[PDB]
């Protein structure tokens, strides 16, 4: 009767995870399953053919709600905009054939069947899936996916097209994205876009949601391109510009070199806590925070290594200051964990839970804006 | 399939016409795959140039390369021959324009520049003696 | 003898083996005839294999006759024949390997092959305690390289299978209470330690191998249909055994910290430690308050206990700055006290931090009688003559006192916190009279969640014989409270005796729903024109406020600076 | 009279009278000890230092910025005490 209501007697300021993003692994079959819901409901909400419902999709990135209003607002510049009707004896293989064998788009412009079929042929056997177009100069009119299927000869290709297709329609969508990895069939599913950490739940790569490359926390996707890239007066600028290069650089290196020695640490750990156990010092659960703190240390030594380019482009300000002196701060605080925890032969479990808290606070206070 | 019809019909059209703009050309010996130019624009007013065309097969469903033997001082050329023509590019190409249109949109493009050589853009930022003078002397030089 | 006589020599130690100094005098004659190339070609070579053939013919016979029953006996002693008997013939005086070599072919040739067939009964062997056995076949294997992972693989796997079948077939009452919870974690814990130090002498791989199954079976959440109910069970126990309770009573200090060190050598397991520095921090923020600490040393180490076991820091800073608090406000409550000279000795205050204790500036609204709101300027000047920058913020959840209630059998002490307190001086002026639920509302400008509960609390007390008010229409829980629902002070209470004191305050809350300011408008809004009305129906008709009191004897009690910005916007006004 | 009262007991929070309730340099609430205090594990001795720029740290925090650099680190008025607290 005393302790009844004890679980409801007990914040949203520190508790939150600043780094945090919600996501979903798709397979193949069901990616086919919501583009073809989505044609259908599309497809019907606004009747039109299949085919022409895809290809107003793949213009605004499969968005229903701004499609649906743009329609009422007007339906010709809508369809016009996604390239399906024009704006308001054969030209290239130059023969003469019987009007029974001519096929045209929308803009009427006139080619008979068989350089219809070779020209949709080639350009498969290129790699292109949406790329394919009307023959005659300056008009921008896609061909749907049913005008394409019945020209295609055999069934080698018919099936390459799809695939193209598919690769094409997945990048279009806002909410999915392909795995980078080498031959994985798996797509990333998220309820809002955002550029924020993903990782794959079969071959384990982690990458950006956005610009599938590495992540880079508090930087942009942007920013961190033209750095990759790169990696008298004018005689003092220059030596000034690579002065700086090579001091941001020092620190850039030597955090890359240490991302292998994380494992080594590992190894290392894992010797010392098997030494003392063997030698009856403990048992195995009394010796378990050391991992755990080497994890902490590399990920805080990730997140500062992934500082620096964003520092290498701050304008002059009270901000960059700050900045510097935080950054100093963790580093000291870093230098200080791991002397205690990989060159001594004592070990105080208070101690050390507390530093492991202070540096998680330092770690956490350079995110403060992303 | 179809990369004979057109080269035909296409040499017969340019040779009943015997345009003055395009001096003569020569089919290389019965060879139907390739031949060489020979331009005449009327800065590179005098001198007579030398263009190797490239027709892959299925020449209609696929862009001609094009390439400059003869070095020569022009914005938009690169070293030897490497020269980027937007009516014959990899995207603005469309399987309906025939040799015609394309050799006259390259002597319209050699008749004035379009401001590869990104040391001559800059030039051309303020160009007036760096495309009258210099352009000149290598000209007369070839 | 070269090569003569060896095979006699071989011989004559096979007839022994099967059932004296010829043999080490031809070893001696090989090893001083010509370092020693000839001794490790010839003779060892021979011995080796004469061996190697004996018992490669010999054991599977012995162990189809004998089952896995006697073969790690049979074994054992093979071992022990031929390692003394290696020592009494082999070279031994010149530092050389060969009683080594004799030992790895023995081990080789008698417990390799045959090691699925001795871990076939690994399984079956540990449960029902069978460890003189696996005493012996841990000796075995111990030599055979890296075989004793199965052994720790079984082990791991009987522990986990045998704890969660354990926890689950007694579930209707663990989930329950919490020291039958921490007994049977306790038990088992025992049992399995006692076997891994009966059957294996303690060896550490062992030792992990029951730490990493231990905490598998601890942390399993099974049991209630699945959360987080394991910390708050842990923390229960603890504030049983550290509280003036009844199991508290029957025992001794020694007794209680054995307890707690048990139940810490337990809690060492626990994965999801952000949940019990939680609920333990409520526990001791309840306990030390209330006054109701068994003991205070064993509070103090427990701390540096909670610090030993690898807690966060981030609570056990919080928990001795609570501690070193309790003390400060001592001292300041003596000062307080000795400067000020309703009594002084029956007034005690405490000032406490924001940080540690609870965090949250959300105004709660209340009415005070006239003690307590002239109280409040006193401390805070006290409070700021020494200390600058400072600000105090009053917590009304969290003060409570001790009040006399006048009946007609007699007179009590009653034990009450501040919405209590408040409910209860409704009835001051209108004894005999009846109050329903709006003008309660009105009246102790609480909210109708709170006033709920506190209507419960002094209208149904669990254990209580004969209840303090009265309600009109039955009801059976506070959620069907409706506006039209009398309440009445009892007259006839007891406890027959004529007089006593009982306690209405059972773990005080510490937290309350979020307050909306639009309902405590509307009530003050209807406070202003109530007593304006009353005032101006005075006028048109010193002794003011006793008549304003007399006056408005059924709707509230007007405080006194209200009445004045009242009567100040009266003349305004004329 | 009815319901009397016999004895009390008050409890109270103190809290730090600042604006915007936080160091700016360890980010931490100004009502809580510093990350150095809480380490060494001694408290009560945590002061909130205020500027004539109405700008509210701790003085541990700023005493080891004004080791290096003498400005305010939210603006670029030259840092001069006006108020300590205890
Ligand atoms: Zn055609
Ligand atoms: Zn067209
Ligand atoms: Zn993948
Ligand atoms: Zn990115
Ligand atoms: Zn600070
Ligand atoms: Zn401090
Ligand atoms: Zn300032």
């Amino acid at each position: 009767d005393y302790y009844v209501g004890v679980a409801s007697d007990v914040q949203g300021a520190d508790a939150f995870d600043p780094e945090e993003y919600q996501f979903t692994c798709l397979t193949y079959k069901e990616s086919e399953g919501a583009l073809n819901e989505h044609m259908t409901s599309l497809a019907s909400v606004l009747k039109v053919s299949h085919s022409v419902a895809k290809l107003i999709l793949v213009n605004f990135h499969w968005q229903v709600s701004e499609i649906l209003d743009r329609y009422k607002s007007n339906s010709a510049q809508l369809l016009v905009e996604a390239r399906v009707q024009p704006n308001p004896h054969c030209a290239v293989c130059m023969q003469f054939v019987r009007k029974e064998n001519l096929l045209s788009l929308a803009c009427q412009h006139q080619f008979c069947r068989s350089c219809w079929e070779q020209h949709c042929s080639v350009l498969v056997k290129d790699g292109v899936g949406v790329g394919v177009s009307c023959m005659a100069q300056d008009c921008p009119l896609r061909t749907p996916e049913d005008f394409v299927f019945p020209l295609l000869p055999n069934e080698e290709l018919r099936e390459k097209y799809r695939r193209y297709l598919f690769r094409d329609y997945v990048e279009s969508h806002y909410q999915l994205q392909l795995c980078p990895g080498a031959d994985c069939p798996m797509v990333i599913r998220v309820q809002e876009p955002r550029a924020r950490r993903v990782q794959c739940n079969r071959c384990n790569e982690v990458f950006c949601f956005k610009c599938r490359q590495m992540y880079h926390a508090p930087t942009d996707c942007a920013t961190i391109r033209k750095w990759l890239t790169k990696c008298q007066s004018q005689q003092a600028q220059a030596r000034e510009a690579l002065k700086k290069y090579l001091f941001y650089f020092e620190r850039w290196e030597n955090h890359n070199k240490s991302l292998q020695l994380e494992a080594q640490t590992y190894q290392r750990i894992h010797e010392k806590i098997q030494e003392r156990v063997m030698n009856n010092l403990g048992t195995w659960i009394d010796w378990q925070y050391l991992q755990n703190a080497a994890k902490l240390l590399a990920k805080c030594r990730y997140t500062l290594q992934y500082t620096y380019p964003y520092a290498y482009y701050m304008e002059s300000g009270p901000r960059k200051k700050l900045f510097e002196y935080q950054q100093a701060q963790l580093e000291a605080e870093i230098e200080n964990l791991s002397w205690k925890v990989e060159r001594a032969d004592s070990y105080d479990r208070g101690d050390l839970e507390n530093q492991m808290h202070i540096a998680e606070q330092r770690r956490r206070t350079l995110l403060k804006d992303f | 399939v179809a990369a004979s019809s057109r080269l035909m019909k296409e040499l017969e059209e340019i040779r009943k016409a015997g345009m003055k703009n395009f001096r003569n050309i020569q089919v290389d010996e019965a060879n139907l795959l390739t031949w060489q130019g020979l331009i005449v624009p009327d800065p590179y007013d005098k001198g007579a140039f030398r263009i190797e065309i490239n027709f892959p097969a299925e020449y209609p469903f696929k862009p001609p390369k094009i390439t400059f033997k003869t070095k020569i001082y022009h914005p938009n050329i690169d070293e030897k021959g490497q020269v980027c023509l937007p009516v014959i590019s990899a995207e603005n190409w469309k399987p309906a324009t025939k040799t015609d249109q394309v050799i006259q949109s390259l002597i319209a493009l050699v008749n004035d520049p379009q401001p590869l050589r990104a040391d001559l853009a800059e030039e051309y930022s303020k160009d007036r003696k760096k495309f009258a003078k210099n352009a000149e002397e290598f000209t007369k030089k070839y | 003898i070269k090569n003569r006589l060896q095979d006699s020599a071989m011989k004559l130690v096979h007839a022994e083996r099967l059932g004296s100094q010829l043999v080490i005098g031809v070893r001696e004659s090989y090893v001083n005839l010509c370092k020693l190339q000839i001794y490790r070609d010839n003779f060892e070579k021979a011995y080796l294999d004469s061996t190697e053939r004996f018992y490669r013919t010999q054991a599977p016979s012995y162990l189809q006759q004998n089952g896995v029953q006697n073969y790690m006996k049979y074994a054992d002693a093979k071992l022990k024949e031929e390692e003394k008997r290696a020592l009494r013939y082999l070279e031994t005086r010149r530092e050389c390997n060969s009683v080594e070599a004799l030992m790895e072919c023995c081990v080789n040739a008698l417990v390799t092959s045959f090691k699925e067939t001795i871990l076939a009964e690994c399984q079956g062997m540990i449960k029902r305690n069978e460890t003189e056995k696996l005493h012996l076949m841990f000796s075995l294997m111990d030599k055979v390289p890296n075989g004793i992972e199965p052994m720790l693989k079984d082990l791991e796997e009987h522990i986990i299978s045998a704890g969660l079948a354990d926890m689950v077939a007694a579930a209707e009452t663990i989930t329950t209470d919490s020291e039958k919870y921490v007994e049977q974690l306790l038990t088992l814990f025992n049992r399995f330690s006692k076997l891994v130090k009966e059957a294996f002498q303690d060896d550490p791989r062992f030792l992990t191998a029951r730490d990493k199954a231990y905490k598998a079976v601890v942390n399993d959440a099974t049991i209630f249909k699945l959360e987080s109910k394991c910390p708050e069970l842990l923390a229960n126990y603890c504030d049983m055994l550290l509280r003036k309770t009844p199991l508290s009573k029957k025992l001794t200090s020694e007794e209680i910290e054995a307890k707690l060190k048990e139940v810490l050598l337990v809690l060492k397991y626990v994965q999801n430690k952000d949940v019990f520095m939680r609920y333990h921090k409520a526990h001791l923020t309840r306990r030390l308050i209330l006054d109701i600490s068994a003991d205070s040393e064993i509070e103090e180490n427990m701390v540096e206990w909670l610090r030993e076991v690898g807690m966060p820091a981030d609570y056990v800073n919080k928990l001795a700055r609570m501690f070193q608090d309790i003390k400060v406000s001592e001292d300041l409550n003596q000062a307080f006290k000795e400067m000020h000279k309703l009594p002084a000795d029956s007034v005690n205050i405490k000032i406490l931090n924001a940080g540690a204790w609870s965090r949250s500036s959300e105004k709660v609204f209340v009415s005070l009688p006239t003690e307590l709101e002239d109280l409040i300027p006193e401390v805070e000047e006290f409070y700021k003559k020494n200390h600058s920058g400072r600000k105090l913020h009053w917590h009304h959840l969290m003060s409570n006192g001790i009040i006399t209630f006048k009946n007609e059998v007699g007179q009590y002490d009653l034990e009450v916190t501040t919405f209590q307190l408040a409910v209860l001086f409704a009835w001051n002026q209108r004894p005999r009279e009846k109050i329903s639920f709006e003008n309660l509302k009105l009246a102790t400008e609480l909210p109708d969640a709170e006033l709920r509960r506190t209507l419960w609390s002094l209208v149904a007390f669990p254990k209580l014989k004969r209840q303090v008010l009265l309600y009109e229409p039955q009801v059976n829980s506070p959620k069907d409270f409706t506006e039209g629902t009398l309440f009445s002070v009892n007259q006839e209470f007891s406890l027959v005796q004529k007089r006593g004191k009982i306690n209405l305050i059972g773990r005080l809350q510490l937290t309350t729903e979020r307050m909306r300011e639009e309902e405590n408008e509307g009530i003050v809004q209807l406070r202003i024109l109530r007593t304006q009305e009353a005032i101006i129906q005075i006028m048109k008709m010193a002794q003011l406020q006793t008549e304003l009191v007399e006056i408005l004897k059924n709707m509230f009690l007007p405080q006194k600076k209200m009445i004045k910005e009242q009567i100040e916007w009266l003349i305004e006004h004329k | 009279k009815m319901f009397s009262l016999k004895k009390w007991n008050a409890v109270a929070m103190w809290s730090w009278d600042v604006e915007c309730d936080t160091c700016a340099i360890c980010r931490v609430q100004v009502m809580d000890a510093c990350l150095r205090c809480q380490a060494e594990n001694k408290q009560e001795d945590c002061v909130v230092v205020w500027g004539e720029c109405n700008h509210s740290f701790h003085n541990c925090c700023m005493s080891l910025w004004v080791k290096q650099n003498n400005r305010c680190p939210l603006c670029q008025q030259d840092w001069v005490v006006q108020r300590i607290g205890k």
